[PDB]
């Protein structure tokens, strides 16, 4: 099951179903075959035995966000949209049964982050219709990170289509400029790594700020090279070749525009790159056989990447391949005494009225933030703490 | 195989714009193409853009009928619609009469045999702006009553978009009955993730609706995500909801400088709302000598549409009342003629007052 | 062995335990004799409240020591 | 006639404000300092929303004392970050 | 291969000339680099060495070669965004040496500190923007100095420099009090008069603007419990207002 869970999980949709057309025929609600099923899946199913030696537990329940991001990813040949949604429709049912939630909207966040990002999306229509099937579960604060991540990738959608508008106003770029503009605060992505703009792509860089401050005021631009994109082609070479690369290879590959060799340190110096990163993007490069350097005999794993080897750009370039692409991937316990202390005076509270009594009332130790308090006051109405009013306006109140 | 791999970065790559020849090898692409491959559109698709231009219609509906076929299973959903929206959008203002009315005819039908769920729904409400644009109320009816019918809730986000273009249509309609009905319809649909500019009809309708009966805080609410959205998506309208925005934080009793969110504060100087912004200014910190210079000054960007000279009556007066009881509050006998040389109104208006 | 609690009123208690007898042991007991809540109930002795884990190690008296009964509201 | 030419790039970005904050609109002070009240008696912090619109901690708490609504966009106020 | 040689050669001694004849040569040889036939290795780079060697020629002709340097810089800014920080630095001293705030503002305010790529240190930026508020409320305009000290007023809390921060309270007080708002400026100017780092020499100067804040201050309950503080100080005889202090105080 660890090495491959892809048919692990299929296991368990077809037996859940057929349980219950077998006990209305003869059976007529047996106690005995009722209790027996709720005894089954729970133990065997929610936690197996080898997650305990093999030091990975956390890994076991967040199997079930892959199989979905599987369904919403670009592939090849997918089931049709009939008779997917059904067997979805009954994962709905299974999922609340799940007291953990809250992982599942952050694994199935980063993860659709990179669907959307790289436009590897699939079926873009249903994934806002998979989102909408969540927000019922919970409400719009569970998927309020997700809502605002499908829609700034329409908004740049409509933001390029009008920026090539704009263009025939102005001088033509020498390229096809496309941008994700993304959001701050809502998305995992954030700027590490410093880099240097090549020559070329600044001219577009500066045309587009341009148009982003007509557009908008007061608004920045935190552009993310490590995960932009781009095609470059080569006119020198013996056969064109239209590869792919993102920007650091992109901008290692320009480099050898004025000269044909360059030492590591140089590539280092021009660029600012961190070492770590430009060691795998150099690796991931020499794999492609892009770049050489002098000696072919010598074992890039035995000896070390020195920033002071001179790599040439290989001219007799004839790699067998024509599809070249190195673009692939390379315990607290204080806020709940406080909340059962403020909640004794008060016998019923709202959910927001509660918050801030106990979020910032003793801010100055310990800043708690929100979904650790959600997360504690969640666990405390679970046991008979709260119990919460049946549903008029948002009141816990208090043994009631 | 191998010859496919190899031949289509040759045709592609280098763009031959000598005719006569590269059409010959594209030909030979499709008849050979045995694979169920993505490639096949790609090279479909260049025929369509370069070739277009230099006529050869009688050409095209030989090749139309199994062009739409590779819609459904070649190609991905987000491909094959991307690709359509490019050359349609630049073809509007090119006229051509003779080509709009006939292709949408044949291709109406041929599509709606095969994609009924999404696909039709997002090219018939495209269909729709185009009637609504062009001035031309008679024949988007018929095909909204088709639209609206297909539910008899879980499908809030196309719901929405009805909505809207019912909504947007009534308004250059003249219709206010139809505009309540609308708006409290999309109040019960919680399930929907639309564009930001489907929800900045519906949430600009139901502001200036909140406007009209006299609930000013409910406006309130509405004209902000109706400018927040026309914000993030869209531009000439985003500078309508604002000075909408601002009237109805007036019109709540003031409080609160709508001037001061991240979304307001870059705006706030724009030569489009600098009017509204000391109009905010000068009502906050109640004074109105200010006030009433601004009205004047500023005749032809405030009291100009009728969304705001109809309020301004209720303006003018709430200023002069928080003028008043702050004047009075020290005073425990006051001169009638004393208060109008403040408040600049008339004495009999004082009494009234 | 034989222990006496005394609540704060003044009400003496004789309850009998074992070494390796738990706290909460102590407050069961206590639950049989009277009948208060465990978490309703704080023991104090030499001044300090026990903690809720420890086998009476090092309050090895074996002559009967006197210990501190509060009363106290659920959680506080 | 460029000797090599770039075709094509992907480029991403990351929106932000250009100012974060500059005013608390309920006391009108900006948000480092410590709401008027906590200046006559001497703590101040910041607090958020899900509408990400930052007041001083004292001040949003006194207007939910009586209002349950963000002051700027009037929707309903949820503490967020703080 | 000749590029290496042969230009650094010329380079190095062009820039030692006599007179006017200077000012033609970087006419012809700043546009060679600014073109895009250069690579990012020979133009970044001197650049620096370029400008580290301007504030030795005198400052009357400075201001002429920095002036047009920024515009040539104008059409590729991202590349060279850290020279452009530097030589506007370098070119606002001039100004303000001439006792022109207005010219050494607006050269400082053209920085990107935020739109741009190159992420300053929050010192960096904290620095700045006190300097832009100084350099404004010497040119008599409160309202633009506000609006960059607000910008100062959200790094002071995580800046490391405490030095920094004094400074920025100095400058806050100046600009509430130039504002009119003197009650709030004379409690801001107490606080550093008590500071044990500040030298006692503004020490008084602090107790001295504090005092005249505060009589200047409208008439209240804040202000007369102000008063009352400044009087039971025992420093506040050496100033030149303890007369007017005491009969304030007494409600004379
Ligand atoms: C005698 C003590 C130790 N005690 N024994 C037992 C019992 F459980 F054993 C229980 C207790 C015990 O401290 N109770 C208590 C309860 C409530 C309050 C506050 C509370 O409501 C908050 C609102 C104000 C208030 C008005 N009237 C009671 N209060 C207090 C209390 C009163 C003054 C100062 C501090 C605390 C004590
Ligand atoms: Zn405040
Ligand atoms: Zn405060
Ligand atoms: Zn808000």
């Amino acid at each position: 099951a660890l090495n491959d869970p892809k048919m692990y999980v299929q296991t368990v949709l077809d037996v859940h179903k057929k349980y219950n057309a077998l006990v209305m025929s003869a059976f007529n609600n047996d106690a005995g075959f009722v209790a027996a099923l709720d005894k089954a899946c729970g133990r065997f199913i929610n936690n197996n035995a080898v997650t305990k030696m093999a030091q990975s537990s956390s890994k076991s329940p967040e199997l079930l966000a892959r199989y979905c991001d599987s369904l919403l990813k670009k592939s090849s040949k997918n089931p049709e949209e009939a008779e997917l949604e059904d067997t979805l429709n009954q994962v709905m049912v299974v999922f609340k049964y799940i007291e953990d939630k809250d992982v599942f909207q952050k694994f199935y966040a980063k993860m659709l982050a990179k669907r959307l990002v790289h436009q590897n999306s699939a079926s873009d229509d249903a994934e806002a219709s998979m989102i909408s099937k969540l927000k019922q579960a919970c409400g719009f604060e569970y998927t309020s990170k997700l809502q605002r991540m499908f829609q700034d990738i329409g908004v740049s959608k409509d933001l390029n289509e009008q920026f090539k508008k704009h263009l025939t106003n102005s001088e033509p770029l020498d390229l096809d400029f496309s941008i994700q503009v993304l959001s701050s605060g809502s998305w995992p992505f954030q700027q590490s790594c410093t880099f240097a703009l090549p020559s070329e792509l600044e001219r577009s860089y500066q045309r587009f700020t341009a148009f982003y401050a007509s557009r908008h005021s007061g608004r920045k631009l935190t552009w993310l090279y490590q995960l932009s994109k781009g095609e470059l082609v080569t006119n020198c070479f013996k056969n064109r070749y239209t590869l792919q690369a993102s920007t650091f290879q992109m901008a290692i590959l320009l480099q050898y525009n004025t000269e044909d060799a360059y030492t590591v340190q140089q590539l280092t110096d021009s660029t600012q790159i961190k070492m770590d990163i430009l060691a795998q993007v150099l690796q991931i490069l020499l794999k492609s056989k892009l770049l050489v350097l002098e000696d072919e005999n010598a074992n890039v794993d035995e000896v070390e990447l020195k920033p002071d080897t001179l790599i040439k750009l290989y001219l007799g370039y004839k790699n067998k391949k024509l599809r070249v692409n190195i673009n692939v991937p390379m315990r607290k316990l204080l806020i709940q005494a406080a909340i059962v202390r403020i909640m004794k005076m008060r016998k019923v509270l709202k959910h927001q009225q509660l918050l801030g009594e106990v979020l910032t009332q003793l801010s100055s130790r310990f800043k708690p933030r929100v979904p650790v308090i959600k997360k504690c006051i969640d666990i405390l109405i679970e046991k008979e703490y709260l119990e919460r009013v049946d549903g008029e306006k948002d009141t816990y109140s208090y043994l009631a | 195989n191998v010859d496919l791999e190899n031949q289509y970065y040759n045709s592609k790559a280098l763009k031959e714009d000598d005719p006569k020849a590269a059409l010959s090898s594209f030909q030979k692409v499709l008849e050979l193409e045995g694979e169920k491959g993505e490639w096949g559109f790609k090279a479909l698709k260049q025929m369509i853009k370069i070739n277009f231009k230099l006529t050869n219609f009688p050409e095209m509906m030989n090749r139309y009928k199994q062009l739409l076929t590779y819609i459904r299973s070649a190609v991905t959903r987000n491909y094959s619609e991307k690709s359509i929206n490019s050359i349609l959008d630049y073809i509007s203002t090119s006229k051509q009469m003779d080509l709009l009315q006939e292709f949408y005819e044949t291709t109406l039908e041929a599509l709606k045999d095969a994609k009924n769920d999404r696909l039709w729904f997002k090219t018939n409400t495209k269909l729709g702006k185009l009637y609504l644009e062009r001035e031309e109320y008679g024949k988007l009816q018929k095909i909204l009553r088709q639209l609206h019918q297909s539910c008899q809730l879980k499908k809030g986000t196309q719901l929405l978009e009805i909505y809207a273009l019912e909504i947007q249509m009534y308004t250059a309609q003249k219709n206010n009955k139809k505009l309540k009905a609308l708006y409290e319809q999309s109040l019960h649909i919680k399930s929907a993730i639309p564009h930001p500019l489907i929800m900045g009809v519906i949430r600009e309708c139901g502001g200036k609706m909140h406007l009209r009966e006299g609930e000013f805080e409910k406006a309130h609410t509405d004209f902000f995500e109706a400018f927040k959205n026309y914000d993030e998506s869209g531009s000439p309208r985003r500078t309508t909801c604002l000075k909408y925005l601002v009237l109805a934080n007036m019109l709540m009793k003031s409080g609160i400088n709508p001037f001061d969110s991240q979304e307001a504060k870059p705006y706030k100087n724009d030569p489009e709302i600098l009017a509204m912004t000391n109009l905010v200014s000068a009502y906050q910190n109640n004074d109105i000598t200010e006030f009433e210079k601004i009205l004047k000054t500023n005749h032809s960007n405030i009291m100009d549409d009728p969304f705001i000279r109809e309020h301004i009556e209720e303006l003018l007066r709430n200023i002069r009342t928080q003028v008043l009881i702050k004047l009075i509050k020290p005073y425990t006998r006051i001169h009638i003629p004393f208060i109008s040389k403040e408040l600049n109104i008339d004495v009999a208006d004082v009494e009234s007052l | 062995m034989l222990i006496k609690v005394k609540t704060l009123t003044g009400k003496e208690i004789e309850i009998d335990i074992e070494p390796t007898d738990k706290v909460e042991r102590i407050k069961e007991r206590v639950e049989e004799k009277e009948g208060i809540p465990p978490q309703q109930q704080r023991l104090i002795y030499s001044g300090k409240q026990m903690n809720d884990e420890k086998t009476a190690a090092d309050y090895k008296i074996l002559g009967g020591s006197v210990l501190h009964l509060v009363l106290a509201l659920r959680g506080g | 006639k460029k000797r090599f030419e770039v075709k094509k790039w992907n480029a991403v970005a990351l929106w932000a404000w250009d100012i974060v904050v500059d005013n608390c609109a309920i006391c009108r002070n900006h948000i480092m300092d410590l709401c008027i009240e906590c200046q006559a008696n001497q703590e101040c912090t910041v607090a958020w929303g899900v509408c990400n619109h930052a007041f001083h901690f004292h001040c949003i708490s006194r207007w939910l004392k009586t209002r349950q609504v963000c002051p700027l966009d009037n929707r309903e106020w949820e503490f967020q970050k703080y | 291969k000749d590029l290496a040689g042969k230009y650094r050669q010329i380079l190095e001694k062009a820039i030692q000339l006599s007179g006017a004849e200077q000012l033609e040569a970087l006419k012809a040889f700043v546009e060679a680099m600014v073109n895009e036939n250069v690579s990012l290795v020979i133009s970044r780079q001197l650049l620096t060495d370029f400008c580290t060697h301007l504030p030795n020629l005198p400052d009357s002709t400075a201001k002429e070669i920095y002036h047009f340097t920024l515009e040539k810089i104008q059409p590729r800014v991202i590349s060279f965004e850290e020279q452009v920080a530097s030589i506007r630095q370098h070119l606002a001293s001039i100004y303000e040496k001439e006792e022109d705030w207005r010219n050494a503002a607006q050269v400082l305010v053209g920085i990107p500190l935020e739109t741009g790529q190159k992420q300053y240190n929050v010192d960096y930026k904290l620095e700045t923007y006190l300097k832009i508020a100084r350099l404004y409320l010497e040119d008599d305009d409160p309202v633009q100095a506000e609006a960059y000290i607000n910008r100062a007023s959200l790094l002071q809390n995580e800046s490391t420099n405490e030095q920094l921060q004094i400074h920025y309270k100095v400058c806050y007080a100046r600009v509430l009090d130039y504002r009119r708002k003197f009650i709030e400026a004379a409690q801001r100017y107490n606080e550093l008069s008590y500071k044990t780092i500040v030298h006692e020499s503004e020490r008084l100067e602090a107790l001295k603007h504090a005092l005249h804040c505060t009589i200047l201050a409208s008439a209240g309950q804040q202000r007369s419990r102000m008063l009352a503080t400044l009087f039971k100080d025992e420093r506040c005889q050496q100033l030149a207002a303890y007369g007017i202090l005491e009969k304030m105080y007494l409600d004379r």
